[PDB]
């Protein structure tokens, strides 16, 4: 599992840095994120590939495949990690000209969290919706560190318990999104007894996803066990496709979503889905999926975080669905 | 003018799955609400699974009998007001059979412990159920909720009767 | 079974402010970030930029020579006086499963609608005839118009730029300065010295000089004729806005710079080849695949068509390489 | 500061096809300069074909014979300065069969007609060669240029050795 990275020079003309991890590397020009490996090219929209670099980068290459696209993307193997051009494309792979490496994943992480920086300009944000934020095309104009770095939000137990991760307010740097202005910020009527004040605890969960700063980035607000509850706030488009190595189930909590879903392994379209609010729906570990969602959205991502799944569902001692009727 | 479309027992709109070439019945898709509409009161409904993790739907009107629990849970309440009430159990080894999982029916009678204290929720509203507590609900008017949990003896799974199958 | 006319304006959203259309069985809604296609059985979702981008190529060039697909599913194939809209007919998932849908309709009643559609869904501000560096965004609820943008004037030379009574040749004065980046390209006038009387067929002129003045982008122009034989070239910014699959040879000359083109099965949509192509590249793009050109910076592209109507006839059994090698 | 790339003769960069499930012959990949560089002088090699029509590549130098043509033609200068003489012909059916097609050379004696114009072409300079004309290039340095023609008398095709084969 590879570990050789590199920084390349600045070019003159765009201002931008080249970078390499292994056989593969990155450069970026006015327009376009420009990816080279043994045998083959390609090219993704600069806008479209940071806003997935930000989020293979923030969730620390997620559960399973993140899919840049058709061609690239990232296989998670949880201290390990693959990256590929077409292994999860019948064009590439019946013809035998996928390519794949592997590396240790703080390596890997290392030179993507120097792309993201590099990459990023002044005035554009790669964790938020395009009417939220300005623009990535031209040369090198400045940077965002701050909008790239903000530290992942994770609870232990549940929010705004006495030590676990805190309750949003305009006061801490989180105020309601414009899209949300609407939504009630009330917290729920609380009142313990004499010495348990730390077990009697509830919070607005609604307002708190309100409060949301980026879009698109499952976070743990309750924990029991494996299962995680990652609700997020959603806005356009999700900038990856998802291949999990599990199944994993959506709550629309607000509006609505439509879930592209398509064949992990071949990337074949296989149906759409469509979730209003309170719809919940399973999304099987045979595909890969991608959300579009107009108005700025509330949904309830919901994991089994346990590290057992991925050798079972390859076994086949675990099941693609987890219900059948 | 911002509306954020929020569900109510009463008023929800359900979508579904379009398909190209797969089975409907492979996204297991159903409306929470609906699903909590049809129910018996505190009727824990289950509408989403994976190994023995659970979500669970269930309608909220009058008073629950008690409930407790090996682990912790949460509800979140999704549609009108819901009271919590929390007990601390002397012996809560006398209730939950301790190697168990998913929450526990253990009787419409007070259970023996003191008091932990009350909770009011509102749609949006979640709280914990912390182990070793003992919990009731009140709800003056249908109100609905979900339940992150472990399937037990209280989880009801009707799948068939309740998910998109064309 | 005749060719359809059947289309019709739609209501007019009240937050939105756009209206929608409806061609044969076709519906199109647009809302802050994307068009919503509908169709009997189906549905799908395009951003609304890529949208607009490819709307205006396909009205532009009057359906063009074959297929334009706007992406994976969503096109038009140009049958000369009538014209199919499809969704899925060249995307085998949806072959496979009898779920493509095509409707022929009177080419004249497909246009209508098109340039309704491309009219009402352009903002001020916003034109789609641009690369995106040059122009503002298509964003958010409507706001004015740019008629102007998607009215352009189709420039065709009968034989030959600058001939008497044939296209002019373009300067400031008559509304057509050198484009930003082609700012360092020579612009002075070949020298031509007519005997008297034959001042009518002596003509030369600058036709580097020419492009570098063009005002859109990825448009096809003639510029010189011999019979069938057609000099289209344009000049060309980032993303060629649809996958070409021609029902005949189309002919690349890279006049300036680079571009790369994607190219997949003009059936099936599966990638084939990459071609890179630099100042005096020329090239066969044969009449079995769809291509999608990438252009960094702003470059001059000869297009050569062979536009006689009897090669689509014989292209189906004969040779989709035009040359014995 | 903008820097527009223009080939030449001496400075040129060929790209390319890159393979993912395809052959390379079917894009008939060549460089017009190339091409140029290792002809002989004003030799016209087919470098695009689409049926009858071609796009030739040649290398001017010096004085080339005369040529006529049943049809109009076009040059594009791509490297340099070429000089192009043109002169009405009194009978051209006297040195091209009409019903003929592509350039014809007619030898280098000055063919019998009336001076009809000059024109001196630089690198992205296109003019007419128009029907019923008998024309001729001068070039003081090699320089590439275009033809927009048909295949006949003059077309050279070295198909397998100019593309990109493997
Ligand atoms: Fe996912």
């Amino acid at each position: 599992a590879r570990t050789d990275t590199e920084h390349l020079a600045i070019n003159n003309e765009t201002g931008y840095r080249s970078f390499r991890a292994g056989g593969f590397t990155f450069t970026r020009d006015e327009y376009f994120a420009r990816l080279t490996w043994p045998g083959g090219s390609h090219i993704i929209p600069i806008d479209a590939f940071l806003r997935a670099m930000m989020r293979d980068v923030a969730w620390g290459f997620f559960y399973g495949v993140v899919n840049f696209d058709h061609v690239f993307g990232t296989i998670n193997h949880y201290g390990e990690v693959t990256m590929f051009a077409g292994r999860f494309n019948d064009a590439y792979r019946n013809a035998g000209r996928d390519h794949e490496e592997r590396f240790k994943s703080s390596a890997l992480m290392a030179v993507f969290k120097d792309i993201l920086s590099d990459w990023t300009v002044e005035g554009y944000d790669p964790f938020a919706a395009p009417m939220e934020t300005g623009l990535p095309w031209g040369i090198k104009n400045g940077n965002n560190d701050e909008a790239i770095s903000r530290q992942r939000v994770t609870a232990r137990r549940m929010v705004g318990l006495p030590g676990d991760t805190p309750v949003r307010t305009d006061a801490n740097g989180f105020p309601v999104n414009r899209q949300f202005a609407d939504v009630p910020q009330e917290q729920p009527v609380v009142e313990a007894e004499p010495g348990f004040e730390a077990e009697v605890s509830a919070y607005n969960l609604f307002g708190y996803l309100s409060r949301s700063d980026v879009t698109w980035n499952p976070s743990v607000c309750s924990v029991v066990g494996d299962s995680l509850f990652c609700p997020t706030s959603e806005e356009f488009i999700l900038p990856v496709e998802h291949g999990n190595d599990r199944c994993e189930w959506f709550l629309q909590l607000s509006d609505e979503i439509v879930w592209d879903v398509k064949d992990k392994e071949s990337g074949k379209p296989r149906a759409r889905v469509t979730a209003r609010a309170g719809d919940i729906c399973c999304m099987p570990a045979d595909i890969r999926h991608q959300g579009y969602s107009t108005k700025r959205s509330m949904l309830l991502v919901w994991e089994n975080g346990s590290p057992k799944i991925p050798q079972m569902i390859a076994d086949g001692t675990a099941p693609v669905v987890p219900v059948t009727f | 003018d911002v509306v954020t479309e929020f569900g109510a027992l009463t008023d929800y709109r359900k979508g579904g799955v379009e398909i190209i070439d797969d089975d409907p019945r492979n996204y297991v898709f159903s409306n929470v609400f609906e699903v909590a509409a049809n129910a018996a009161p505190y009727e824990r409904v289950a509408v989403g699974k994976n190994f023995e993790y659970v979500i669970e739907s269930a309608r909220a009107e009058g008073t629950s009998g008690w409930f407790s629990c090996a682990h912790d849970e949460f509800v979140l309440a999704m549609d009108g007001q819901i009271e919590v009430h929390l007990l601390k159990l002397d012996n809560s080894d006398a209730y939950v059979d301790p190697d168990s999982e998913g929450a526990v029916a253990i009787g419409e009678a007070l259970p023996e412990g003191r008091k932990m204290g009350r909770i009011v929720l509102r749609r949006g509203h979640m709280a914990l159920l912390p182990v070793g507590a003992a919990y009731r609900f009140y709800a003056e008017q249908p109100a609905a909720m979900l339940f992150q949990s472990i399937e037990g003896a209280v989880t009801v799974q009707k799948w068939g009767e309740i998910c998109q199958t064309e």
